[PDB]
């Protein structure tokens, strides 16, 4: 059953894999949702015309 | 590690390996054979003393 | 009808064979990624 | 002897990198921040502050803080170069440019020359590099190195940030809206020059 | 070892808008296909 | 809040020149005597104003006071070049004993010129100008411009103050031992300062 082994084995990280993702993507999200925060009153409200 | 570098390196290139043990007398002598049949297998170099 | 939509649209695909290659190749170490994330 | 809000200002624990960073001529920001995040709290505490050593803390209608030094200033002056407000000017294009929002502020020198060469023109810009230029390559590079250095100049003075693992890429600070100056009005750009060195903000070399 | 196996292969996708157009178009003819095949 | 003595010392009217002085990096000798008394009073509060800086505001035991800047200094530095260290060390040995049998106190860009091009090595000067150079009196004529920029840096610092003309002729101030060895009672400050310059 070795073969299964490496299904076994590679099965795991895939699944791990996405929930890393899960999370990774919004730890990006939030961190860019700051930027674009940080963007409306560090270009438009100074710039409002 | 190696695995893993394994497609950015060319198989052309089988990277050098290279370990140390100190205080060797602590280990039998199988202890010390078994650890040089595995070096070997692994192609793996040793620094003992 | 939807001559218009995709003209108005707009997209592309172009895959020479470096790049075409450098594209199975990210593929294949994603398939080998831990996290699947690959850094630039 | 003091204000209580102005002795507040001065004992805080970042007014230290403030004061400092602004006397070696760094400027305020959003990146700079250490700079930046309490002097909005003290801006005219810090302002009447500096004017006792004959120096201005000026802001803008833009959030960005910048030091200008008077006639009888007692921090002595200096002034930047033609090529240091071009950049300067491209880096607040970029910093207001929305489009390049998803840049998420990150930016890599090579971004800045092609903006650079795609909105100014580049024999005309290159006659200051070296004078004698004549559309050579060699003198193309030679501006492009220029442009590295006086990004790093930038750097030194508060306005671009290189990142710990990458002197390549950058973050912007807002002090970047320092170099439009001649455009933070809809007044002409030589009468409000004439009023930054009027008020010491900028000069012709 | 895969770098060569690219290179021999010699393969590549592109589309310009008018292909890429042409492409979706013959895609839902397929969709509303009697049988699935497209005569020339 | 803040110590009630430091806000009377910051908020004391010689505080805004001396603080410029200081950042610029000009010292602070016994002849600045509002400035050095100042200091005397309020050390104990503007070492930890500055020291809030991570720079240390060190009274020299010639009693000249200075901003030793630390590596974390927030204020980045500037650092006196190659040919400012030796014509700093020139400079303490044009101040040093033997002076006063030669120049009485006030020295002229000539006298700083002729130690520096009579005791340097001529590696050191052709390393100042250029390595290809040999002696040309235009080599000669771009040095001396150096030790002009140089020795006006140094002004700029409170380490020579010039005598008001346009003639580069000036005295140096205590200050200026920072450049040389520290003094031994029984050494003979000739030596010690040209086993540092050589």
């Amino acid at each position: 059953s070795e073969l299964v082994d490496k299904l076994v084995f590679d099965l795991q990280s895939k699944l791990d894999r996405i929930i890393s993702w899960g999370q990774q993507a919004i730890d990006l999200w939030i961190g860019y949702d700051r930027h674009v925060h940080k963007f409306i009153r560090t270009a438009i409200d100074m710039d409002k015309n | 590690w190696e695995e893993e570098s394994r497609r950015l390196r060319g198989k052309d290139i089988s990277p050098c390996r290279l370990l140390f043990l100190d205080q060797a007398a602590r280990l039998d002598a199988k202890s010390i054979a078994t650890l040089f049949e595995l070096c070997e297998r692994l192609q793996m170099q040793l620094i003992i003393a | 009808e939807l001559v218009s939509w995709a003209r108005k649209n707009d997209f592309s695909i172009s895959l020479p064979v470096e790049r075409l290659a450098f594209l199975m190749a990210i593929a294949v170490l994603n398939s080998e990624r831990l996290d699947g994330e690959m850094s630039e | 002897f003091m204000p209580v809000k102005l002795a507040q200002a001065l004992a805080n624990s970042l007014f230290p990198e403030l004061d400092s960073q602004l006397r070696a001529g760094r400027h305020i920001g959003i990146d700079d921040l250490d700079n930046h995040a309490f002097l909005m709290d003290f801006q005219e505490q810090l302002e009447e502050f500096y004017a006792r050593y004959n120096v201005e803390l000026i802001r803008a209608p833009e959030g960005f803080f910048y030091l200008r030094p008077r006639s009888t200033t007692l921090i002595p002056r200096s002034v930047l170069s033609e090529l240091d407000m071009m950049v300067g000017k491209i880096l607040c294009y970029l910093y207001l440019s929305p489009e390049r929002l998803a840049n998420q502020g990150i930016f890599t020198s090579q971004e800045l020359y092609e903006e650079l060469i795609s909105l100014a023109d580049e024999g005309k810009l290159m006659k200051f590099v070296n004078q004698r230029s004549s559309g050579s390559d060699l003198d193309k590079q030679k501006l492009q190195e220029k442009v590295r250095t006086t990004l790093n100049r930038l750097r030194r003075l508060g306005m671009v940030y290189f990142l710990p693992n990458n002197n390549n890429k950058f973050t912007i600070t807002e002090a970047v809206f320092r170099f439009g100056a001649d455009v933070r009005s809809g007044d002409d750009p030589r009468e409000i020059q004439l009023r930054m060195i009027r008020d010491g903000e900028a000069m012709p070399v």
